[PDB]
RNA sequence: ACCCACUCGGCACCUUACGAGAAAUCAAAGUCUUUGGGUUCUGGGGGGAGUAUGGUCGCAAGGCUGAAACUUAAAGGAAUUGACGGAAGGGCACCACCAGGAGUGGAGCCUGCGGCUUAAUUUGACCAACACGGGGAAACUCACCAGGUCCAGACACAAUAAGGAUUGACAGAUUGAGAGCUCUUUCUUGAUUUUGUGGGUGGUGGUGCAUGGCCGUUCUUAGUUGGUGGAGUGAUUUGUCUGCUUAAUUGCGAUAACGAACGAGACCUUAACCUACUAAAUAGUGGUGCUAGCAUUUGCUGGUUAUCCACUUCUUAGAGGGACUAUCGGUUUCAAGCCGAUGGAAGUUUGAGGCAAUAACAGGUCUGUGAUGCCCUUAGACGUUCUGGGCCGCACGCGCGCUACACUGACGGAGCCAGCGAGUCUAACCUUGGCCGAGAGGUCUUGGUAAUCUUGUGAAACUCCGUCGUGCUGGGGAUAGAGCAUUGUAAUUAUUGCUCUUCAACGAGGAAUUCCUAGUAAGCGCAAGUCAUCAGCUUGCGUUGAUUACGUCCCUGCCCUUUGUACACAC
């Protein structure tokens, strides 16, 4: 998918060895919660933000002015 | 693909070899019991063939050697 | 007779092994390196071989007893993982089938492959080779063949050498050649070279069974793997699972596993909706808006931001919205889901793609590479160039295709509508228009570096009217003759195009066998790649648009589980 393309960086070089040629290939996924261009996290990835809910009240009451 | 001796139907060509003329220039000029010199060859009448280029002498024609032009005795 | 509780003796059974075992398993196969209750019989790697011989019993068949020579590195046991099964169970796939459609295999031709031939007809490849190597080769390409040039022999050393190491050349001979290739008489040049030895350099030379990279395939399926814990001496196993569900190792769940990762999904691109936003003379539309044409109650038009004013429905593209199976009904054991209807641009994962795990294959490629190891060659070169030929050759066999066998048609006239593209000053590319020509083409200009021009690519099937009239016929257009053009240095072994003439097989094609489930099959053309010319090829695009089935495991195969195995090079 979209995210190697987002994340995934690849390299490959040839090692010129006494016996033959040695293939390199080299990946790297960065971590998306870093860099600051495209987006931020995966796809797939979701957070709840946590809803702090206080206590109920048992009075009503106006603060006028 | 299998590759066979090359084998030839003609006989070998050698390759020229420089003709070694020993001290050529020598017969190209002439000095009398005075001193004064004179050459044995006329020169190129085109500009760029040198006033030294000694055109050659053949049978008949006159060659230049370096500009490649050909003169004859008539004019 | 039955019931309850005991008991001795017996056939057994269930659970668990504290114990034992190589394990399978075992209540004895335990109380066995902590090795001794009593006793009988049997074995000493596999074969030869329960054979030969002798004895003995038997009517016989044969029984009992029973060698050696020789040969050999394993044979064998119990389990594990895989693979396989004309084994079982559950799912699935038009590279499977069913119901069908369109065919192919039959004809001619085009093209690739083998074979034959040849100087060579270069070569790789044999589901997953055979219009494949982007492989539509006149030269080039090119790797093959007949010949002819050159060094593009770095660098070092030795030798030669300005008393010239070496370079080139007019003309003739020679040569395919106006290659001074090499000679025949002689000029030029001047340490740049030449000779030998080391060393390099190049090679479409070999090896893809030495390699890298890439690609294909296994496998279009749903599969794969650590940590910690559990089981096992161990290889290994569980996790990763009965069931239901899903396209899916997708979930509901179940649970000696818990928590995770990859793959699937998510994602991205594209197609379909938006009278809602932001606009636009490189997109359009409207204005008895301007000007003018034709026909008469006003319709169709021509120039319109460069001759104006508005607007964004259509076109374009940024930002967004929109579907989440929504609502309702049914059904499952609640659940995951599934079915139907409604609403909706859209209700198969909305359609189609892109991307895509682990482990592999002696799969293909050394002929893409200044990716490359090793081997071979390296000046009479297998290097690099030039001319010519070949790759296309023809008793024959095969694969992909094109054109057809006609009236649901051929021909003629008329009608007359797409979408995806591409295009030149780093020069001759896409070409409107005018003229000539029967055509193909030629010629003078023109616009376009492009939503601007080619171009509304006025494409072709298609529609209408007419001729033909069931006759291999005006179906079909192979083969062949003559001429005219274009591209190119070169068209002969016909590059291709055009004109006239000849008018073959073929009357729907045996055994066989391919592809496909909706804007899909099939018909029809167009653009791009290739490309100087050549498209019967491919990659896309649109125009017209069916039948049949929404299934099964019969064939061919795929996934998971159980089971058997003497297979592991894995039927």
């Amino acid at each position: 998918g979209q995210p190697v393309n987002d994340f995934i960086d690849t390299a490959t070089r040839h090692v010129l060895m006494r016996q033959g040629v040695l293939g390199i290939k080299v990946k790297i996924m960065r971590d998306p919660a870093k860099s600051r261009t495209g987006p931020k996290a995966l796809p797939d990835a979701v957070t709840i933000i946590e809803p702090k809910e206080e206590e109920p009240i048992l009075a009503p009451s106006v603060k006028d002015y | 693909k299998k590759r066979k001796k090359k084998v030839y139907t003609t006989p070998k060509k050698i390759k020229h070899k420089h003709k070694k003329v020993k001290l050529a220039v020598l017969s190209y000029y002439k000095v009398d019991a005075e001193g004064k010199v004179t050459k044995l060859r006329r020169e190129c009448s085109n500009p760029t063939c040198g006033a030294g280029v000694f055109l050659a002498n053949h049978k008949d024609r006159l060659y230049c050697g370096k500009c490649h032009s050909v003169y004859k005795v008539n004019a």
